[PDB]
């Protein structure tokens, strides 16, 4: 990365702290690496972390030169998708087969599916996207989700 | 030159800080390097144009009762005369800490920037109410265990006699210090009693 | 259109009937021929199956159902934040305050603002005036197709 | 995991009714003090929580 | 008040209120910004 | 030391009240240990629009219109021929009752020294509105017959002569002075000249 971004991210860090000593909890990371172009899974994450609980997850420490060498070490990336997986990938809700999405499950899938979301999660993602029937058309809502 | 602005400044700027490290002494306090007026600019600073038709003129009606130099101020003489009078103060040590809120007319353009100082000056709500408004979680306040802890156990280590004396203090409101008006007790929308 | 890639590899090229993919999703993890069923719509399934292949399809989407859920996490994340984003130095401002704490109750600006501010009219409206006549025509907008 | 109970039945009912839109009836049988008076206050209990 | 329009509208140190005054100003835009302001709110309330 | 800013205290006067009025009092505070003066506050500036928005701004830049010389007090010479430049004059006996009511040197400060001061005299609109917005015993008006019958019968009472004077004057519609009306005729951004 350049000096420029990552004296951004070292502000994007900086302001993450607990005893005031360059520290962030691993729990930080993933979400301030998602604001810094990047959308790493959880389990992607994980992995660069080293399978914490959620105890330990909540209880143990980034440093500086950790979080920066993780944020790289998932940024040059492998598999990240484009609007032609994601159409299939969010025909996903298909129903009959239809140009539009199932409105309860789309909701469903997000809290039932691999990194499960909250309620809070799912609502927000899908939420409008949907007419009055709860049919979403995804080949929009595929856009929304990659690009914002 | 411009130290003309700056003898007007030496004046009203000490207006920020020169002296501010009294008991806690001698800090590097306010620079004579000018770009750093914007370091003064701190957050917690509003301040309301020239032509205000009125959030600037509200100081004119409170005015009577404040002033010096009525043409319409307060000088270096009138906070070095006026806190003494209205808010609060100052030891030699502590001397331009408060009189850096003026060492140098406060002009009624001048009243605008001392409400606005007011609404600004000494470390106002983004640093003071944030101090632990940022420790804390949400729609929330922090733990009084925990919070002396912190203020012994925490950075520079401080006495008993510092811990009682801000213990009998401090306003423990349902097992929890109300943070965020143990600050903004100095604020909010309902009093016009001290400061000015 | 869930377990779709649990075999990323076996569909591809854009679009694809949906009832048959399912059939390449499913068999890229086991999910033995006996155990599921097909309808038009519904499936079906035995005791022990459904759920644990659900489970392990958690497991095995991963690869682009995970990423979508992913995808999502970041949308949300980049808004969302907020929390810890802040103390640091503020906290350094505790001790500030606290090795003045003696002195801090004891604040000369308080509150000589605010109670002959009710009686007053011309308030923060400069900052008003240029953006007051913006928000006039935008207020009336939104109205309208309400 | 969930397996052969009043409950089983009732979230293979509760889910597959939201998919589906059929609607679920949950039938209790058999004779003098069977347990259909409790089997229903399950089915009750299941989906009160 | 109506004995004062009788009598007391009559010293030397009260009636001094117009002619050359409405020239000090702290008055122009707050007369828009009553109108609209009222409007301002007939606006916000109906929306939300 | 610890006592150069204590020595500074004292040109407040040099431009404020006190080189008039003494009268309006500088206010002995900063007792040597400068952790004193934290006492010396002046709790709780609130009433009615003492500073009233169309008023009190126009008095003092009144000034700037009243000093007609253009030198910093005001004369007799400027009361007077400042009148005569908008038109009812007084009499030089009436001004000089007016200049007066201060002892002497009616400058910037004295000016306003006896203007802010002075906090009585008539009531306020708003009273004058519940005058007879109290008497009405709906929404509706005021039945005409009642007010004549009262102001001549009831309490204090008029003459003839004062209810006559007051009823040309007097908004009557549908045999019913709306009184509302009347109200602000007698008492709003009321005549100019007489005072200062």
């Amino acid at each position: 990365f350049s000096e420029e971004q990552t004296a951004e991210f070292k502000e994007a860090f900086q302001l993450f702290d607990r005893t005031g000593d360059g520290k962030i909890l691993y729990s930080q990371c993933g979400d301030v690496m998602r604001a810094l172009g990047q959308n790493p899974t959880n389990a992607e994450v994980m992995k660069v972390l080293g399978n914490p609980k959620s105890d330990e997850m909540n209880l143990k420490t980034l440093k500086f030169e950790q979080f920066l060498p993780m944020m790289q070490t998932i940024a040059k990336n492998k598999d990240q998708g484009c609007f032609e997986d994601y159409v299939e990938g969010l025909r996903v809700f298909d129903k009959e087969g239809n140009g539009t999405v199932m409105g309860a499950e789309i909701r469903h899938v997000l809290v039932t599916l691999g990194e499960k979301m909250t309620e809070e999660e799912v609502e927000q993602l899908v939420a409008g996207h949907e007419d009055s029937n709860g049919c979403i058309n995804y080949e929009e809502l595929v856009r929304m989700v990659l690009s914002g | 030159m411009g130290d003309d602005e700056k003898k007007e400044k030496k004046k009203k700027s000490k207006k920020k800080a020169e002296e501010e490290g009294g008991d806690a002494p001698a800090a590097p306090p306010a620079p004579k390097p000018p770009s750093q007026k914007r370091r003064a600019q701190r957050s917690g600073s509003n301040v309301f144009a020239m032509f205000t038709q009125h959030q600037v003129q509200e100081f004119k009606e409170a005015f009577q009762l404040i002033d010096q130099d009525k043409d319409g101020f307060i000088s270096k003489n009138d906070i070095r005369a006026t806190f003494d009078s209205l808010g609060r103060l100052c030891t030699e040590q502590e001397l331009d800490s408060m009189v850096a809120e003026a060492p140098g007319p406060i002009n009624f353009t001048m009243f605008l920037t001392i409400f606005g100082d007011r609404i600004a000056g000494t470390d106002e709500e983004d640093v003071i109410v944030n101090a632990f408004n940022l420790f804390d979680e949400g729609d929330g306040k922090c733990k009084e265990e925990t919070l002396k802890r912190s203020l012994t156990t925490w950075g520079e280590k401080f006495s008993q006699d510092e811990v009682d004396q801000a213990l009998s203090e401090a306003p423990i409101d349902g097992n929890g210090l109300i943070d965020i008006k143990k600050f903004a007790q100095i604020l909010t929308k309902g009093a016009k009693e001290e400061g000015a | 259109q869930r377990y779709e890639i649990l075999a990323a590899n076996a569909i591809p090229k854009g679009f694809m009937d949906g009832k048959q993919a399912c059939i390449l999703m499913i068999k890229a993890l086991e999910l033995d021929p006996n155990l599921y069923r097909i309808g038009q719509s519904k499936i079906f399934f035995r005791t022990g199956v459904l759920a644990h292949l659900e489970e392990e399809r958690d497991l095995k989407i991963t690869d682009v159902i995970i990423a979508f859920q992913a995808q999502c996490r970041g949308y949300l994340a980049r808004k969302a934040f907020a929390k810890r984003q802040q103390q640091l130095t503020a906290m350094k401002v505790i001790q500030r305050n606290c090795a003045a704490y003696l002195k801090l109750r004891n604040w000369q600006w308080w509150r000589l603002f605010t109670k002959v501010k009710p009686l007053l009219q011309s308030a923060e409206r400069e900052k008003e005036m240029a953006s007051m006549k913006e928000e006039f025509t935008r207020l009336k907008e939104a109205l309208e197709k309400s | 995991e969930m397996p052969p109970h009043i409950y089983a039945i009732a979230d293979t009912a509760y889910r597959s009714m939201l998919q589906d839109r059929e609607d679920q009836s949950i039938l209790c049988t058999g004779e003098s003090g069977a347990g259909k008076t409790e089997n229903t206050k399950k089915v009750i209990q299941y989906l009160a929580v | 008040n109506c004995a004062a329009y009788l009598k007391l509208r009559n010293w030397q140190w009260w009636r001094l209120f117009t002619k050359v005054k409405p020239l000090l100003q702290s008055a122009e835009r707050e007369k828009e910004m009553a109108s609209m302001k009222e409007e301002f709110t007939r606006l916000k309330e109906a929306l939300e």
